[PDB]
């Protein structure tokens, strides 16, 4: 999972 | 937004739609290419082609279960393409480039047509 | 193999299909959450979903075009998942992480429990 | 376009  | 995503998630999704197309999982339509049949997702070819989304966006061809292609078109290009269009690979080689390159530019599949032109530029 | 590779395919292939989801183009299922209705794919559904995925693929509830969630599914924990499940964004928050774990459990979608999860433990 |  990443901050887009 | 202050969403979160997952790096892995459109890749996950299109190799379950494989895993469904090779299980002949909810296919509703059968791609008639000269003599070959090829069973697909109506969705996943709309979403790989602007000739696919034209033709499943029409009030009455949305509805046909069966889709003649044009009979110039070779079948072991269009499952090149399919497969590219459940995969994200394309199998492009000497032998195939050039009925690649045409039934790429018969099913508007921009991001292919680029790469057949750029790799007959090379040779 | 000796395929190529077009890294962003997948990510387009999503977009497209979620596209079609917000123009109700080839929807096939409505999902109904206690007085709420959610329209999608199947398709999409199965390969995000361990539960959608044994639901179409029994050979009497791949036919159905309504599907009813259990009375306790919070039906705002299935909106934010079946965006995730079009988009690969979750809309995580203080205020519905409870109800998108649940639903994320329900739902049999594992990723997205595992960061649920480890959002809860590290608050 | 890559080599995977
Ligand atoms: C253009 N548009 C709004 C849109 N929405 C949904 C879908 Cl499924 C779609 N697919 C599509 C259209 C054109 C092209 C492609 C997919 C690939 C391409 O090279 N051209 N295109
Ligand atoms: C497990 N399998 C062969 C498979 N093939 C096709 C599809 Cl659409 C599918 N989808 C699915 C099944 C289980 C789970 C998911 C999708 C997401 C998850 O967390 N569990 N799973
Ligand atoms: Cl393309
Ligand atoms: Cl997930």
């Amino acid at each position: 999972w990443v901050i887009p | 937004d202050s969403c979160i995503q997952f790096t892995r998630h459109a890749s996950d999704v299109l190799l379950n739609l494989n895993r469904l197309r090779s299980r002949d999982i909810l296919t509703d339509v059968v791609i008639v290419v000269s003599r070959e049949q090829f069973r697909a997702h109506k969705t996943v070819l709309m979403a790989c082609s602007g000739l696919f989304y034209s033709i499943f966006t029409d009030q009455l061809k949305c509805n046909l279960s069966v889709i003649n292609l044009d009979p110039e078109i070779n079948p072991e290009g269009f499952c090149i393409l399919l497969d590219f269009m459940y995969t994200s690979r394309l199998n492009l080689r000497e032998g195939n480039i050039m009925a690649v390159m045409a039934t790429a530019m018969y099913l508007q599949m921009e991001h292919v047509v680029d790469t057949c032109r750029k790799f007959i530029k090379a040779s």
